[PDB]
RNA sequence: AUGUACAACGGGGUAUUGUAAGCAGUAGAGUAGCCUUGUUGUUACGAUCUGCUGAGAUUAAGCCUUUGUUGUCUGAUUUGU
RNA sequence: UGAUGAAUGUUACCGCAAUAGUAAUUGAACUUAGUACGAGAGGAACAGUUCAUUCGGAUAAUUGGUUUUUGCGGCUGUCUGAUCAGGCAUUGCCGCGAAGCUACCAUCCGCUGGAUUAUGGCUGAACGCCUCUAAGUCAGAAUCCAUGCUAGAACGCGGUGAUU
RNA sequence: UUGUGGCAGUCAAGCGUUCAUAGCGACAUUGCUUUUUGAUUCUUCGAUGUCGGCUCUUCCUAUCAUACCGAAGCAGAAUUCG
RNA sequence: UUAGUGACGCGCAUGAAUGGAUUAACGAGAUUCCCACUGUCCCUAUCUACUAUCUAGCGAAACCACAGCCAAGGGAACGGGC
RNA sequence: AUUCAUAAUAACUUUUCGAAUCGCAUGGCCUUGUGCUGGCGAUGGUUCAUUCAAAUUUCUGCCCUAUCAACUUUCGAUGGUAGGAUAGUGGCCUACCAUGGUUUCAACGGGUAACGGGGAAUAAGGGUUCGAUUCCGGAGAGGGAGCCUGAGAAACGGCUACC
RNA sequence: GAAACUGCGAAUGGCUCAUUAAAUCAGUUAUCGUUUAUUUGAUAGUUCCUUUACUACAUGGUAUAACUGUGGUAAUUCUAGA
């Protein structure tokens, strides 16, 4: 099986091929938003706790909130809404799914950590992606620095250099 | 192996232990039992009958499942730079500031300038 | 024929069934009567519903098990290289 | 066909095994191989594997059936002042229904060695050659007999224990 | 008893492209069986319950299939004879 | 589909009050097919009461040369006896 | 021709609109302040009217058939009252009520190699026949049903199902 | 200045004539019985709601896409996760 586990706070991600078919045993029957043991599924995530976020079983179908099951639906499915992106306005459509539970189906769970355990991980903590945009807006950069109402955040903002030839610039 | 959900009872279906029925229209139902098989041939509601996991649920009996969602006291504490702004000298610029008279005399010389700028405008339309 | 003895009851378990009677209800189609005519108004009747209640009942008779209780445990006949 | 049983000195236990009975049967599929063979057309086989047909012998975990558990619930009519709880209705009727019985309607199992026939042969004369035969001799079948399986002679037997 | 019914042999004119016998085998002929049908009337008329089917066992082989083999006008497959 | 129905008719031997040809309705009439239904059946299984069974008590009858093991033989040609 | 336009009293609203938008150009007062004012535009925006539409609607008019004379109303057919729905009237739908309504002046039913019309061939006149078919109005997207989005679709070169 | 968010439009065009015989359609009326984006002409002194601190108006809050990357199906204008 793999886990596609993330680190949010470092924005860091990857995908680890899981065995010790029992230590994924524990992670069968359960839902999206739980938390279970690091160290139950393996001593290299000894201390650290998951929440298990979802996934793609065999034939892609990801797995769908709120369904509470294991086996795949077919709903009919429309906007604001996780699994399907309407290729028109108006159109709902009927698409397969899997759902809320987890079982030997899946093949990728997507997982993510609110806790780091005692130990450090190769690719998600010990790494850390940095933010790739900048707040775009005044006061959204305003109070992300904690300036004032008027400490010109037209002179705070963020230059971003860039090099075209020799000639370079922040655009 | 697994385990399964009778349709009715709502009841694991260890290997082997039940019957199986599969409507015309493709439904797989599953029946721990042959007492289950008969009401669903009798085209009975789970929801009605006591028993089941159906009325249990829909009733609100055994509800030691939920309990609440948690909250965080705190804030998401980073009031850090955007990655262009050089942090240190944006709090220094922060803690600068209050004693406004920078700001202050920016506006002054600004404010001279636009009286200058009224009068060189009037001069040049004479 | 005085014991890790036996038996009848009781208990526990396992199974079957489907939520006992009794009480209560600001539940109840409503119909009549009350008046301080409410804002649950009260009263008589009224299937049925809900809570106590996966409750209650039955459970070896050819199910399992008992630290429980109460008892039982020398009557007859025959047999020889 | 099953079932008892006097008598053997008594009684109990463990055994032998005469004799009799006997059972396992056939096909398909994949592979061998589109190979061999065949000008082409078409088109094999032995071994191996998985499955099934027929028959048999058991078993009841599962599923199904059966249900006087008259176990639980409900239903009609009527009787018990009403309720509660019950009687009668040739087991009143329905639904569920364990246990037990039971089903190719379910499941499990169904042995390997020898002598042989037919046939083909080895050496080999008669018949100075030659010949499977005449003396001798090899392999060989769903055959035959044993292995195995069933009963155990009630006048077949043995070993052992205790024997007032 | 066995004409007739049925079954199997001897012989081999011929058929089989040529060749009687791989396979068939007319005309002639020797036998067998009693599952036919006759013929007979021994028993049975002071009664042997009388067709078929169903059920169920057992037996014969003149073997339809299956086991092993031989022959072919058997290349292989399929088939035929034994 | 030797059945059933509709046609054909050198009809062994159809036929007109020895009544012919139809004929609604009716039939515990004979017959065929279809729907339903089903333990008739594939293929049997299970349950109940009364029996059988054992007991106490009561207590017949039919039938009977003598009696009661097989094979073959011959024999009144199919014996329990020889 | 109105209970019209429109105005006011009294309240209702889960609260509607009343510019936090954008490009250019930068203009003027001095109370010398980034003070105050200012232009040409684009975008959108409540109401009314307009325009392109849309839906309903009045009278008249359609081929052959009586080997189709009674048709409609169970469970809407005709009307009325009240209400619901509609964007809107109204059996459009419901509750209740009266039992009516069409018919030989051919109802109703059947058939149509019938979409209709503007028009085409053909002729002295009268006329007969054709007209799917370039323009107009309708219907449909394989048959049916449903619906979202939207001002506008019952959309099909959009979704849902069944066939 | 791709991609993407957004706003428009995608209901026009084009094709066929299956349907349909008071139905469409044609002329002719009405909406004093209705919707109408869009254009076009006009049109929002009154929005502090214990209306005094209850509230920045030189102006307020929220994602989310695109993208970064993890990626999952054999396949989809398939899509999740951070």
């Amino acid at each position: 099986m793999k886990l596609n586990i993330s680190y949010p706070v470092n924005g860091s991600q990857k995908t680890f091929e899981i065995d010790d078919e029992h230590r994924i045993r524990v992670f069968f029957d359960k839902r999206i938003g739980q938390e279970v043991d690091g160290e139950a599924v393996g001593d290299e995530f000894k201390g650290y706790v998951f929440k298990i976020s979802g996934g793609n079983d065999k034939q892609g179908f990801p797995m769908k909130q709120g369904v509470l099951l294991p086996t795949r639906i077919k709903l009919l499915l429309t906007k604001n809404v996780s699994c399907y992106r309407p290729r028109r306005d108006g159109e709902r459509k009927r698409k397969s799914v899997r759902g809320a539970i987890v079982g030997p189906d899946l093949a990728v769970l997507a997982l993510v950590i609110v806790k780091k355990g005692e130990q450090e991980l190769e690719g998600l903590t010990d790494t850390t992606v940095p933010k790739r945009l900048g707040p775009k807006r005044a006061n959204n950069i305003r109070k992300f620095f904690g300036l004032s109402k008027e400490d010109d955040v037209r002179d705070f903002v963020i230059r971003r250099e860039v090099t075209k030839g020799e000639k370079t610039y922040t655009k | 192996m697994k385990v399964e959900i009778d349709s009715f009872s709502g009841a694991k279906i260890y290997p082997g232990r039940g019957t199986l029925f599969v409507r015309g229209d493709s439904k797989i139902f599953r029946f721990q039992n042959s007492k289950s098989a008969s009401l669903f041939k009798q085209r009975k509601n789970p929801r009605r009958i006591a028993w089941t996991v159906l009325f249990r649920k829909h009733h609100k009996k055994g509800i030691t499942e939920e309990v609440a969602k948690k909250r965080s006291r705190k804030t998401v504490k980073a009031q850090r730079p955007i990655t262009g702004a050089s942090l240190d000298l944006i709090k220094e610029r922060r803690s600068l500031k209050p004693e406004v008279r920078k700001a202050n005399r920016e506006e002054k010389l600004k404010a001279n300038k636009e009286k200058k700028k009224a009068e060189k405008a009037a001069r040049k339309a004479e």
